[PDB]
């Protein structure tokens, strides 16, 4: 006769993940580059977002 | 080219008011500091009263507290010292100077005074 017994599927073996390029960044260099710093006491305080 | 035109200045009878005017070349006056500084023959430099860069502090001698008045509108690049109720002692050769900058971050207590224009005399005669 005939019968149902197994069960049968492919598996995958690497794995790819995508993102929608690094247009825009955060602009770091003017604290590093910064062409004069800030006192002791106060301070600039800049606001990343 | 830097420079400060001042107008406005001569001849008050005491007691009556007088507005100064001055422009400015080479910069934009909004970024820095300004100084009065009024300069009399066979006497010291006298210091009146500045503006600050942005405006949000203005400080006066104690001679001229609350009765000379210094205004701005930065959108023309005009200074206006008011002069109310001349007294004797006012009678000297008025400059005006600039100063330091946002440009340079630095402390309080500003330092000013690498530039001045040709400034003009009032003269409180009777």
């Amino acid at each position: 006769g005939i019968y149902q017994t197994s069960n049968f599927r492919v598996q995958p073996t690497e794995s790819i993940v995508r993102f929608p390029n690094i247009t825009n960044l955060c602009p770091f260099d003017e604290v590093f580059n910064a062409t004069r710093f800030a006192s002791v006491y106060a301070w600039n305080r800049k606001r990343i977002s | 080219q830097v420079q400060l035109v001042e107008s406005g200045g001569g001849v008050v009878q005491p007691g009556r008011s007088l507005r100064l005017s001055c422009a400015a070349s080479g910069f934009t006056l909004s970024s820095y500091g300004m100084h009065w500084v009024r300069q009399a023959p066979g006497k010291g430099l006298e210091w009146v009263a500045v503006i600050s860069y942005d405006g949000s502090n203005k400080y006066y001698v104690d001679s001229v507290k609350g009765r000379f008045t210094i205004s701005r509108d930065n959108s023309k690049n005009t200074l206006y010292l008011q002069m109310n109720s001349l007294r004797a002692e006012d009678t000297a050769v008025y400059y005006c100077a600039r100063g330091w900058a946002y440009w340079e971050l630095l402390p309080d207590y500003y330092y000013g005074m690498d530039v001045w224009g040709q400034g003009t005399t009032v003269t409180v005669s009777s």
